[PDB]
């Protein structure tokens, strides 16, 4: 199965950032750079695209963390309720 | 809050719009004079959202909706099926068994959404919204139970009870101050029937007609048998039998439909369809106190 | 097969006491029982109706009224 | 999952990029891009690993707590 299209745009944002971020900080050569940079990035774009995967799932990369947090949020409460179980 | 709103919102949705005044005159959580601001004549849309309006310029709850679904509930009292439970083996007060009650529900997990209305002839009608240790208790899947003070018995709807049942049962007898609680084998819908079953608070000179004996016999044993009175409201039957065929048992399984039971059955012996006197099993409903029956050789 | 008493009278254990046995002292009881009852929620709806002028609550009352529970201000 | 098979194309791309590259400043600018977005991959490879460790300890004192 072919890369996710939310993590194919995900990517495709991060990208734009960093090279964004590479060019902020390039004085001179500026058109070559950013053409070999945008040349590199399409090229990254169709080897992720064409890039095949076994069918996991795989949520989107920002929210995931706060997940875990509630997560664990969640056993915790489990955790004190079971003990009050425990103790009665 | 949101989901209390929109709680309210299906609740009035499910209240036909031509009762909606007397919900509130049932209600009594908004001001009359919010009321009188809102016209009943104009469109539904128009009349759920003035009420929104109105219970979000007070602080809509929890509990105040749960009395509004518990009169809505009454006023109905005809969407549910209802089940008795008997609790057996002398003072009584309202607010310690609410107490008791209430600290047994919320030791049953974490929480639970309960609330309680009094009613006359003191029936007391508990709504509950069971919810899971990690999940708010839901709105949607709610049960109701009727208590009635000193008494022997106990009403409930069961839509998601089969969860879980002996946790209610337990609850209940505890609050109730009885030990033994057990469930008897009877299920209907109209719930005033069962309210009246469970306590037993319910020419032409030309022609000459022969065999006129056995029609006078035969209305006779009806009249006796069923009574004068109205019948209680009954709508389903069912039997379990299990007997030897006599003509390795033959297993029997019987359901009687009906919009009106024993009324039909009250018929079936001046039509003739039936003997005149009708078998024990059907004559014994009112009597025994029970709806399904389990019968073996 | 038939009665108009209210269910929360206790009858039933008296009816396995002295129904079968000694029916003339489960009826004297009964008599006793429901005369009882019906004393208690008369003095407590005659409270109810005439004296609630001083009463400053409603007044908690059990169906069989064993237990009474209320409040009141006297002048 | 996914990322388990694109950082390796990652890591093959950005080699190949700094091989072909000839300018120092470029090179660390490329170097730096390539351990931070390392770093950021890596790092969420590991939360969706406790992820799934969370969801099976989850369903594990769900059983517990019935």
């Amino acid at each position: 199965q072919p890369l996710s299209k939310s993590t194919r745009d995900h990517l495709q944002t991060m990208m734009e950032s960093v090279i964004m971020t590479i060019l902020s900080n390039s004085i001179k050569e500026k058109e070559e750079i950013q053409y070999h940079l945008n040349f590199l990035k399409k090229r990254l774009l169709q080897q992720c695209e064409t890039l095949k995967v076994p069918p996991k799932k795989m949520e989107d990369l920002t929210n995931v963390s706060s997940l875990l947090n509630m997560e664990r949020a969640r056993d915790k409460a489990n955790e004190e309720g079971l003990a009050l179980l425990q103790e009665e | 809050d949101e989901t209390v709103a929109e709680f309210i919102k299906r609740t009035i949705l499910k209240i036909p719009m031509n009762e909606l005044t007397t919900i509130l005159k049932a209600w009594d959580f908004l001001s009359e004079n919010q009321l009188q601001t809102v016209n009943f004549r104009q469109r539904k849309e128009s009349v759920v959202q003035h009420l929104i309006h109105l219970c979000e310029e007070k602080r809509a709850s929890i509990s105040d909706a749960a009395l509004l679904d518990i009169i809505y509930m009454q006023f109905h009292q005809h969407q549910k099926v209802w089940e008795v439970f008997q609790m057996s083996k002398d003072l009584f007060d309202m607010k310690q068994f609410k107490n008791s009650f209430k600290k047994i529900l919320q030791r049953a997990l974490k929480n639970v959404t309960v609330s309680f209305r009094e009613t006359e002839e003191n029936a007391v009608w508990i709504r509950i919204a069971w919810g899971t240790q990690y999940t708010k208790p839901n709105q949607y899947k709610p049960t109701y139970v009727v208590y009635y003070s000193q008494t022997p018995y106990a009403f409930t709807s069961s839509s998601m009870l089969r969860r879980n049942t002996p946790l209610l049962g337990q609850a209940l007898t505890i609050a109730s101050k009885h030990h033994q609680i057990v469930k008897m084998d009877l299920r209907s819908r109209y719930l005033d029937s069962l309210k009246a079953i469970v306590f037993k608070q319910y020419m032409d000179s030309r022609i000459i007609h022969e065999n006129i004996v056995e029609k006078e016999r035969v209305q006779r044993i009806t009249q006796e048998t069923f009574g004068d009175y109205p019948q209680p409201q009954l709508e389903f039957a069912q039997y379990k039998l299990e007997t030897k065929f006599k003509s390795e048992p033959l297993r029997c399984l019987i359901k009687f439909s009906s919009p009106h039971l024993l009324e039909a059955l009250k018929s079936l012996a001046p039509a003739g369809i039936a003997d005149a006197p009708l078998s024990p099993l059907l004559t014994c409903i009112p009597n025994k106190r029970m709806n399904y029956f389990k019968i073996r050789d | 097969h038939h009665h108009s008493v209210p269910v929360f009278i206790p009858l039933e254990e008296i009816a396995a006491k002295y129904l079968q046995t000694n029916i003339q002292h489960f009826l004297f009881s009964l008599c006793e029982y429901l005369n009882a009852y019906s004393g208690r929620k008369y003095q407590a709806d005659r409270l109810q109706s005439d004296f609630a002028a001083l009463l400053t609550g409603p007044l908690q009352r059990n169906p069989l009224c064993n237990l009474l529970s209320f409040t009141y201000k006297l002048d | 999952k996914e990322l388990n098979i694109v950082l390796p194309e990652f890591e093959k791309t950005h080699l190949e990029h700094q091989q072909r590259i000839e300018s120092k400043v470029c090179k660390a600018a490329i170097a730096t891009f390539y351990v931070n977005v390392k770093e950021q991959f890596i790092k969420m490879l590991k939360e969706s690993q406790m992820l799934t460790n969370l969801k099976r300890k989850n369903a594990k004192m769900i059983s517990d707590i019935e």
